[PDB]
């Protein structure tokens, strides 16, 4: 095939922009006002009465509205702009604008200061070409127009030129194009670090993109699964290491998880489903699974995975099990092993259903029934009455000795559900495990780029136990972009000789990260109430709001509810909004106790994969033993790990919820802007001198405002001192850089005002000497005629 | 009116005579013209501030009736010259060598200020301007000093 050209989906021409750029416009009328139905609205000052503007709207439309809420437009010379920080007007309209014009002319990708933006096109433009990829390869993001390439390429380079790690991290909601994104990047890594022996195995074992990929069915059966907002949601955060040699050559690849979604293998919303593998194995599909899991034809059989949704009416889950089970056949697994892995994966199913019952009021609890733990012992390999005995009545470490204790019903179900949960994420580490062996070159690992898939910032009606945990995870996410943001920042301001006091960036964020998890904090809070049976969600969310209402400014009252339902407890002022959240339930959600007694029998058992998967438990930060301290730690280890690489930032737009192309959704958009950072980036930028102007750029466009004053003057930097003196620019506007000047939001606005007129003005002076020279040549045809 | 020079009014009795009518003088949709055929270079605002019409036969405008306009116009002092569109054409100028995109022009003749029609730019490129570059660049300076009558730029 012949690769399309794709100037058409990367470039504004020539032609395109003087047009856009000479367009009438006046300063002092334009505005945007929100609007209910397209979230934003260009108008016109039609006249102002006090407070209240009556703003001209198209169709003929006057609407009042309070002065407030009129904001500012940029001027034409932004318009499509490739790099949004480059605007001198800086507020969300602006920003919707910019982005929604360029993803009218065909341009998704757009630049927000080191945000690349991509807005899902849904068509096939040809931006992922290899004659594409080729404009990107070394050369610096400001030589070419936007693209995840660039972005890739200048990883790439920092990589060779600082010999440290690189991390590329990218958001996206569910119709984002996040994974079509992420293929792309880890096939122009392949392509820009491909070597003669990364060529001669390409045939064999594939490409890095399909290797990757091939794991995929396995690591997505067990780790994704149906939610109310996604039909396939990743439940975990994946960073997928892409190494590199000495000399820049793949050297393979790794994967690592964070975060896995435990509480889903034992409770579901009723609009969701548990991980997608339940369900297909119970589809039958695959001749023999079913009879060694010992299942039957009813879901419903199977409590823990049954709350619920069953099906997906887009998810064939027979069709998937047969592609499930040919992945763990082309990924290495041994028949062994994935029989194994099925059969660990349903004595799962069947533990849920092992129930206990209370004779009298004798506190100890007994089996109701031993069919299902009858099952679990076949599967796992071990002695049914022993299993019992042993969650019944454990035994417990107090000091050399093993003491029996006893157990009630409550405490040996909860004992249950930890056992469930903790097997199977025992089981989805080894799977990862596993599926890097496929990823091993055993080649010289130098340097590596990591990309982090990691769920983003949501605001739901009802917000909950686990939206405080992913907000909380996207809370230091964001510090971490701006305190990147904030070193490169002092790095400019230092090599351009201006003076810079601003305090990290990432401080903003601080206060609200403390409240969560610094002791006293809300999961402090959580796991202390755990030391006191008499605690209710009731005396839980008291101790929250006498300990921190009106003392942590994060802090705040719950927004009144819709009804009784919505009523939440407290509210935490997140930097991507004010949340509110609903306590109840938090107290039993946070309770993980794993039963030691029963863990060292699984290590003896006859089931060698549940042996390998609790290898490094030896049974025999804050709370012991909660869903929030596990949290709290494996959160920290990914910090860890980022925070040691140079990070890159790329956030996947949903422009619509319909999939139609040219067709951008305001408010859906600014909710995603919010949640991933990039209104947070604008924030920051805007605080200080936000645009920056090359002297010689500076001097070619204001040149025209002083021609006598810099007459003869060489220096573009002198010539820009003149220029800007000779304007009624405050001294404070803007700052002189040892080759750039700065600017305070809207300056440059006012210096395209002052060009407008100068040049409008000469302009029709020439236009005036062009008519009177063909006035005076058709004078002179009359003067010979008469 | 009576405070032209004597030889300056006989150049106006002359434009009369080849626009005008003996009784009636110019009609006002030639003020313009007229202006320009005594060497002035007058905006369309300024021609429509001093009474000039866009419909013939509304308005009727003697040589006595003429004079203090044309003494207006001559007197008013910032109306553009060669060396003001030189520093006009150097923001167009990367190179800072005295050249210019072609089309960077005419769309600035076609769509900025009092803008011209497509024919006017036709008619004034075919007498001033020199061929273009291979790159599509043009030198400005020649074809303002030819469209400003400037000889002595060249």
């Amino acid at each position: 095939q012949e690769d399309e050209d794709p100037t058409p989906y990367l470039f504004v021409s020539l032609e395109q922009r003087r047009i856009d750029q000479s367009k009438p416009y006046d300063s002092k009328k334009s505005c945007w006002i929100p609007d209910e139905k397209e979230g934003y609205l260009l108008g016109e000052i039609k006249a102002t009465k006090g407070d209240i503007v009556s703003v001209g709207l198209q169709g003929g439309e006057v609407r009042d509205i309070k002065s407030e809420k009129v904001e500012k437009v940029n001027p034409p010379k932004f318009e499509k702009i490739e790099d949004m920080a480059d605007m001198t007007v800086l507020n969300t309209p602006c920003v919707l604008h910019n982005l929604r014009q360029r993803y009218y002319a065909k341009l998704i990708y757009t630049y927000s200061g080191l945000f690349c933006v991509a807005i899902n096109p849904y068509k096939r433009y040809p931006v992922y070409t290899n004659r594409c990829a080729k404009m990107y390869r070394g050369k610096r993001r400001n030589e070419v127009p936007p693209h995840i390439f660039a972005i890739s390429d200048g990883a790439y380079v920092d990589m060779l030129t600082n010999h440290v790690n690189q991390s590329m991290l990218i958001t996206g909601e569910s119709g984002a194009g996040k994974t079509e994104n992420t293929k792309k990047v880890i096939a122009y890594f392949a392509t820009v670090g491909a070597s003669k022996k990364t060529d001669e195995a390409a045939k064999s074992k594939g490409s890095l993109e399909d290797q990757v990929v091939q794991t995929n069915p396995v690591l997505e059966a067990f780790g994704n699964a149906k939610t109310v907002r996604n039909d396939n949601s990743s439940r975990f955060g994946k960073f997928i290491r892409i190494h590199f040699g000495p000399t820049g050559k793949l050297a393979g690849a790794d994967i690592e998880t964070y975060l896995l979604e435990k509480a889903r293998v034992i409770s579901q919303q009723s609009l969701e489903r548990s991980y997608h593998i339940f369900y297909q194995i119970m589809s039958g599909s695959v001749p023999g699974v079913k009879d060694i899991c010992l299942l039957t034809d009813n879901i419903y059989d199977y409590h823990i995975v049954s709350q619920g949704k069953v099906t997906v009416a887009s998810i064939d889950d027979a069709e998937e099990f047969s592609l499930t089970d040919q992945a763990f056949d082309i990924l290495g697994f041994t028949k062994q092993e994935k029989e194994d892995v099925y059969r660990i994966t349903a004595a799962v199913m069947h533990m849920g259903g092992m129930k206990f019952k209370q004779r009298g009021r004798e506190e100890q609890a007994e089996q109701d029934g031993e069919e299902e733990g009858g099952r679990v012992s076949k599967l796992f390999g071990c002695d049914t009455a022993e299993l019992y005995k042993n969650l019944l009545k454990p035994r417990i470490k107090v000091g050399n000795e093993f003491v029996t204790q006893g157990r009630n019903v409550q405490q040996v179900t909860n004992s249950i559900g930890a056992l469930c949960k903790g097997v199977f994420d025992r089981l989805f580490k080894w799977l990862v495990k596993k599926c890097n062996e496929t990823l091993d070159t055993q080649q010289k690992r130098q340097h590596f780029i990591g990309v982090l898939d990691i769920a983003g910032f949501e605001i739901f009606e009802y917000n909950g136990f686990e939206q405080l945990c992913i907000n909380f995870t996207n809370e230091k996410l964001q510090q971490f972009f701006n305190h990147h943001m904030f070193v490169l920042e002092q790095e400019e301001y230092k090599r351009e000789g201006i003076d810079w006091a601003f305090i990290d960036f990432g401080m903003d964020l601080l206060a609200c990260i403390d409240l969560i998890e610094k002791p006293m904090g809300i999961l402090s809070i959580l796991e202390e109430e755990s030391m006191f049976p008499k605690a209710t969600d009731q005396t839980f969310s008291e101790k929250l709001t006498n300990t921190h209402l009106g003392k942590s400014a994060p802090f705040q009252k719950p927004k009144p509810p819709k009804p009784g339902q919505q009523a939440a407890h407290f509210a935490i002022a997140h930097y991507a909004g004010c949340v509110s959240y609903n306590i109840t339930g938090w107290l039993e959600k946070n309770k993980d106790p794993l039963n030691d007694t029963v863990v060292d029998q699984f290590k003896k058992s006859q089931n060698k994969l549940l042996i390998e998967i609790f290898a490094d438990h030896a049974g025999q930060g804050g709370g012991f033993a909660t869903v929030s301290s596990a949290y709290k730690e494996q959160l920290n280890s990914l910090m860890t790990t980022l925070r040691s690489t140079q990070p890159h930032f790329v956030r996947c737009i949903i422009p619509n919820e319909m999939k139609q192309p040219g067709v951008v959704d305001a408010h859906l958009v600014m909710h995603q802007l919010t949640c991933n950072g990039v209104l947070e980036g604008i924030r920051i930028c805007r605080k200080g001198f936000p645009n920056r102007m090359m002297y010689p750029d500076f001097k070619m466009r204001y040149q025209i405002l002083n021609p006598k004053g810099i007459k003869g003057i060489e220096d573009p930097k002198k010539c820009t001192k003149v220029l800007i003196e000779s304007t009624e620019l405050n001294d404070d506007q803007y700052r002189l850089g040892n080759t750039k000047v700065f600017f305070r939001a809207g300056v440059l606005g006012q210096m395209e005002e002052f060009r407008d007129e100068r040049l409008g003005k000469i302009m029709s002076w020439m236009q005036a000497w062009a008519r009177g020279y063909l006035s005076r040549k058709g004078f002179k045809k009359l003067q010979e005629q008469r | 009116m009576a405070d032209v020079p004597k030889r300056e009014v006989e150049n106006v009795e002359f434009v009369f005579e080849v626009m005008g009518s003996p009784g009636e003088g110019i009609d006002a949709v030639d003020l313009g013209d007229a202006l320009r055929a005594l060497n002035l270079n007058p905006t369309l605002a300024l021609i429509e501030k001093l009474g000039g019409t866009k419909k013939r036969n509304e308005k009727k405008i003697k040589l006595d009736e003429f004079l203090p306009i044309y003494s207006q116009v001559k007197k008013e002092k910032e109306q553009g010259c060669y060396e003001d569109f030189i520093e006009c054409l150097k923001l167009y100028d990367k190179e800072e060598n005295g050249t210019m995109l072609l089309a960077e022009l005419q769309h600035a003749l076609l769509a900025l200020g009092e803008s011209l029609d497509d024919e006017q730019v036709e008619t004034l490129f075919a007498d001033c301007m020199d061929p273009e570059d291979d790159e599509g660049f043009i030198p400005y300076s020649p074809f303002l000093a030819r469209m400003c009558d400037r000889p002595d730029q060249l």
